[PDB]
RNA sequence: CGGGGAAACCCAGGUGGAGGCCUGUAGCGAUGCUGACGUGCAAAUCGCUCGUAUGAUUUGGGUAUCGGAGCGAAAGACUCA
RNA sequence: CACGAGUUGUUCGGAAACUGAGCACAACGUUAUAUCGUUUUGUUAGGAAAGUGAAGUACUGAAAAGGGGCAACAGAGAACCUGGGAUUAUAUUCCAAAAAGAAAUUGCAUGUGGG
RNA sequence: CCAACUGCAGACCGUACUCAUCACCGCAUCAGGUCCCCAAGCAUAGAAUGCUCUGGUACAUAGAGAAAGGUAAACUCAGGGAAGUCGGCAAAAUAGAUGCGUAAGUUCGCAAGAAGCAUUGGCUCUGAGGGCAACACAAAUUGCCAACUCAGAACUGCUUACGGCGGGGAAUCCAACUGUAUAAUUAAAACAUAGGUUUGU
RNA sequence: GCACCGUCUAGGUUCCAACCGUG
RNA sequence: GUGGUAAUGCGCCAGGUAACAAAUCAAUCCUCCCACGGUGAGCUUUCUUUUCACCAUAAUCCACCUUGGGCCUUUUUAUCGCGUUGUUCGGAGCGGGGGCUCAAGAUUGAAAAAUGCAGCCAUUGUUGUGAGUUCUGCGCAUUAAAGCAAAAACCUGGGGU
C-alpha cells in the first residue's frame, strides 16, 4: 500500500517545518537519491557522495558536477556551445 | 599476497609478498595485461604516423622539385 | 564603552579559519616555459570534496619539465571533469572543456573559469561552486580583452592571462531551504566561528551603539558615513539608497 | 507480491528501519511544595515532584583569546567564594 | 605516637625514536627601550645555513632547494607466557642446573652449508 | 655474500599504599564535588524496581521510655464533595498487557494512549508454528530429537489483595517548532532559529 | 658618408641559391 | 633462479601498510542455563534415584576440514536466471563441471602432566545442548550545503648496477 498521501521522503519531518519549505526540499531531495545514467557504460549506476561528486557503481568512474542532479541544464548549452566554436575552429 | 603487521613483514620471506609476474605484489593480472596490450599496440600506431610523414617528405623530393626543374 | 564584536574578529584569536582537514590551495600550474610556447598533457587522476567548499576538487598528474618525477597539481574542477580525462596546459592547446588558454586564443562569446586577473597569478577570478565569466572581446592594438564577471560588471585584463573552459562544477547549491538550526551549525563548522548571530538592539549600550533603551529600536539613522572611526561604522555603510528595489536592479559595487 | 484498468494510473498485503520523533534508565539539568534546614551536613545543601535523554548531546587530557581588556544562542552573564 | 623494616624488569609504562592543535631559538625587522613582531597555505633568513658515502692508511672532495628544536604515560609505536609450599609487607620484576620451566627478540663474533 | 646453528652481552628512570560516607578539593575523618576497566541468580520488556550465592559490613554516642508542640523519602477516616483559598496549593485520582472503538480541526504528517467498552487467577487437556538420517513422478513416508511462543476447551476460586506504572474534556492570550539562558530569590511572552529584506565590495 | 662590433636556425616553398618565417 | 594453459606455486622513481563512520544480520573467546556421568559435602520424624560445590590446560611451534570473499579455465545465458533479514547481480561473462588464492575458524601433534584441584601413598578427573556477549566477518553506500588526521618506521616493484 502507499503509506503516505503526497508527503514521500519528507515524511520524516513530521509536523515541522512548514508545507512550502518541505515541497520545495523534496525535489531536490528525490534527485540526490535516485540513480543517474552513465553514458560510459550503458546503465543507470551513477551515485552523489557529497555536494557535486558523482560515481559510478560498476566501473570506477567519478565526475564532477550538479550538486543535486549530474548534470544541471547551463552545463548541456556550454557544451554545445564549446563544440559548435571549435568546430568553426578547426 | 598475505596480510602482515610490521615486524611479521619484516620478517617473512619475499614470496608471502608478492608474485613472480611483472609488477608482481603492487598490480592485479588484468591491470598487467591492460598495460602491455596499451604500451604494444600505442608504440605501433606511433611508428605508422612517422613512417607515413618521412615517406611523405621523401615524396617530395624526386619530385618536381627535383623533376619539374628550373635552376 | 567597551570593543564591539565587529572590531574584536580582527585580532584574529577565536575568529580563524578552521582549516585542519582542508587539502592544500587550489591554483592552476605554474607560468612556466612549457606553457608559453608548447603545451603540457595531464591525466585527472581523483575527483574529491573538500570541507567549507561547494565546489568539487581535481587531482591531475604532469610529468616534470627538468627532472624524473611526477608533479601533481590539485585544481577547482569544472562541470564534466571525469577520472581518466586528458588535460592540456599551454599556448597550443585544444577548445575544449577542461583545457587551460591564454585568453587572446579563446574566441568571443566563449564561457570561462578559472580567471588571473594578471598573468601568472594561477586562478583568483569566478571559482565559486557554478559561477563563470563571458568572453566580450579582444583587442590586438593594445593586447587586452573585456569579461563579463559573476556580479555583472566588466573588466579588461592583459590578454596574456590564462582561463580553463566550462563553468565550475557543484551548482545549484543554494536552492535547497536549510529549514533546521542544526543543519547550519555544520554548515559553519567547516568554516569558521561566526554563527549563530545576535542582533544588535538585544545587547546593551555598553558594546552595541544600537543597544539599550525601553523598547528595542535605534533611535538614530542606521545609514551611516564612510568616514566613521571603527565601532561607530556599523548598520548600513554609505549607502546610496535604502528600501525594496523596483524596476531595474542595478549592478552593485564601485564605479 | 495480489486485484482493477484501453491508457494514465488506482486499491490492498508484506519487507525495511528514517526522525534536532514519543514513553523511560545512567548521564546532563532544576518546575512546584513558596516542604526540610535557616548559630545548617553545607559561606546554596537535603527530600519528593519535575525538564531532556541520537543530538545545535554529555565528558577526560592537551592547546588558543584577558583588565577600559577578554568571552558571550545577550542575563551587564562569566573571567579561581 | 615510638622503634625496626619493605618497592628487584632485554620483553610492563616512559625515554632513546613519530607526527597534531600549537610554541618560538636562530635569522631579519621594529622600538628612546627587546622584556616586541614574523616563524606549516611545503616550511626560516636580500638568503653563500648541505662537511658526505664512494672511489682513489687516515686524509681528500662530486651529487641531495627550502636552519635547529620542543609539544600525546588514552592518537601512531611497542621482542613474554603460565606454575610456585615464593613475603610480615613486592612480583607477567623474585625462583638455579632437572634454572618449575617453555619462548621471542637486538648487537657483535665462530663455524657449518651454500654464493 | 646469504640464511640458519652456535658463543657472549642485553644500559637508564618508574614500581610501597590510596583513589574516597576517613588517604584528593571544600579551614575538618564535612549527607557537597571528582575521569577509566571487570559485573552473578530469580521475578520482569528491563542496567526500572524488590529479594538472594561469592566478595564486603554491623561503622556512624548510647540507655530508659505514652506529656504538649514539631519533622516524616508515614497511614486511615461516617455523611457531604472545593462550600476552603488570591488560586484545587497540597493530597486524592489514572495506571500493565490484549481485542474492539475513536470528534472538531489540519501545513495531510497528525490531532491519538483522543474519548470510551470488554477480558486477565489456578488446575487438567487439545491444536498450530521445526531440524537431519534413510523421464520418473503419493520418500505426498519411516525413525530420532530440541526450543519456546501463541490460540481454544473443561473443571475450580477471589477478602479484587507485592513491586512498578498516563487522570480526562471545552476554550481564550503569547511564542511557530527542538534548543539557550540571570553559578546563590526571575526558565519567561526574553535570546537563538529556518525563512524574508536591505547595504558595502 | 664608409668600415668594424655583425652571426646561426626548424619549417614553407621554388642541385645550389633566394623569399617567407622566427627559435 | 625456477614450475603451472591460467588464477598463481616453490627455493633514483612508483605504489602499498601504518590509516581511521553508521545501522542490520551472523558472531568467536568468555559468561550463564540445561542433559548425562565421576568425586566430596548437606538434609533425613517423615519425604526427597535428592540439594550444593568441583570436574582446569598459558604463550610459542608442526602438519593440514568448514564458512565467507576475489579470481582462472572449460561448456556459452535472456524475455530469462542466480542471491540476501535487508535497500541486486549478469555477453564489461549468469549458472553448472573442475581448479587458484585470501580471511577466519577447526583438526593433528610438540609444549603437557613432570602442572593445577579435591578427598586420602594411593583414587579422581567431562563430554553434549540452548541464551547472552563487538573480537571478527558481512570490505570500504549512516544525516550530509557534515563525507570522517598526519608522520616516523616498514613492505613490494621499475630501473640500472
Ligand atoms: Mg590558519
Ligand atoms: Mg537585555
Ligand atoms: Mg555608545
Ligand atoms: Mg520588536
Ligand atoms: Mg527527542
Ligand atoms: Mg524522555
Ligand atoms: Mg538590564
Ligand atoms: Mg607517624
Ligand atoms: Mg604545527
Ligand atoms: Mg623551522
Ligand atoms: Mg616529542
Ligand atoms: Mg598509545
Ligand atoms: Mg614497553
Ligand atoms: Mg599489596
Ligand atoms: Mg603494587
Ligand atoms: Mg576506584
Ligand atoms: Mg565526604
Ligand atoms: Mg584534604
Ligand atoms: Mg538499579
Ligand atoms: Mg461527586
Ligand atoms: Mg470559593
Ligand atoms: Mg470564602
Ligand atoms: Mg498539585
Ligand atoms: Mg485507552
Ligand atoms: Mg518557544
Ligand atoms: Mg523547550
Ligand atoms: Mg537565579
Ligand atoms: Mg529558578
Ligand atoms: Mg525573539
Ligand atoms: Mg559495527
Ligand atoms: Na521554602
Ligand atoms: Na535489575
Ligand atoms: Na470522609
Ligand atoms: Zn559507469
Amino acid at each position: 500500500a502507499k503509506r503516505t498521501v503526497k508527503m514521500g521522503v519528507m515524511g520524516r519531518y513530521g509536523t515541522r517545518y512548514g508545507a512550502n519549505p518541505r515541497k520545495r526540499a523534496k525535489k531536490l531531495e528525490v534527485s540526490q537519491h535516485a540513480k543517474h545514467f552513465c553514458s560510459f557504460c550503458g546503465k543507470f549506476a551513477f551515485r552523489r557522495k557529497a555536494v557535486g561528486i558523482w560515481r559510478c557503481d560498476g566501473c570506477s568512474k567519478t565526475v564532477a558536477g550538479g550538486a543535486y542532479t549530474l548534470s544541471t541544464p547551463n552545463n548541456s548549452t556550454v557544451r554545445s556551445t564549446v563544440r559548435r566554436l571549435r568546430e568553426l575552429a578547426k | 599476497t598475505k596480510a602482515l603487521r610490521h615486524i611479521d613483514a619484516r620478517l617473512a620471506s619475499r614470496h608471502e609478498k608478492s608474485v613472480s609476474r611483472a609488477y608482481g605484489g603492487v598490480l592485479s593480472h588484468d591491470q598487467v595485461r591492460d598495460r602491455v596490450v596499451r604500451a604494444f599496440l600505442v608504440e605501433e600506431q606511433r611508428i605508422v604516423k612517422q613512417a607515413l610523414k618521412e615517406h611523405s617528405k621523401m615524396k617530395l623530393s624526386h619530385k618536381r622539385t627535383a623533376n619539374k626543374k628550373k635552376s | 564603552g567597551k570593543t564591539v564584536l565587529s572590531c574584536r574578529k580582527g585580532n584574529g584569536s577565536v575568529y580563524q579559519v578552521h582549516g585542519h582537514k582542508r587539502l592544500g590551495p587550489a591554483k592552476l600550474r605554474i607560468l612556466d616555459y612549457a606553457e608559453r610556447h608548447g603545451y603540457m598533457r595531464g591525466v585527472v587522476k581523483s575527483i574529491e570534496h573538500e570541507a567549507g567548499r561547494g565546489a568539487a576538487l581535481a587531482r591531475v598528474e604532469f610529468r616534470h619539465p627538468y627532472k624524473f618525477r611526477r608533479v601533481k597539481e590539485l585544481m577547482v574542477a569544472p562541470e564534466g571533469m571525469f577520472t581518466g580525462q586528458s588535460v592540456f596546459c599551454g599556448q597550443k592547446a585544444p577548445l575544449a572543456i577542461g583545457n587551460v588558454l591564454p585568453l587572446g586564443q579563446i574566441t568571443e562569446g566563449c564561457i570561462v573559469c578559472n580567471v588571473e586577473a594578471k598573468p601568472g597569478d594561477r586562478g583568483t577570478l569566478a571559482r565559486a561552486s557554478g559561477d563563470y565569466c563571458i568572453i566580450i572581446s579582444h583587442n590586438h592594438e593594445t593586447g587586452r580583452t573585456r569579461l563579463k564577471l559573476p556580479s555583472g560588471q566588466k573588466k579588461s585584463v592583459p590578454s596574456t592571462s590564462r582561463a580553463m573552459i566550462g563553468i565550475i562544477s557543484g551548482g545549484g547549491r543554494i536552492e535547497k531551504p536549510v529549514l533546521k538550526a542544526g543543519n547550519s551549525f555544520y554548515r559553519f563548522r567547516g568554516k569558521r566561528n561566526c554563527w549563530p548571530k545576535v542582533r544588535g538592539v538585544a545587547r546593551n549600550p555598553v558594546e552595541h551603539p544600537h543597544g539599550g533603551g525601553n523598547h528595542q529600536h535605534i533611535g538614530h539613522p542606521s545609514t551611516v558615513s564612510r568616514h566613521s572611526p571603527p565601532g561607530q561604522k556599523v548598520g548600513l555603510i554609505a549607502a546610496r539608497r535604502t528600501g525594496r528595489i523596483r524596476g531595474g536592479k542595478a549592478v552593485k559595487g564601485a564605479w
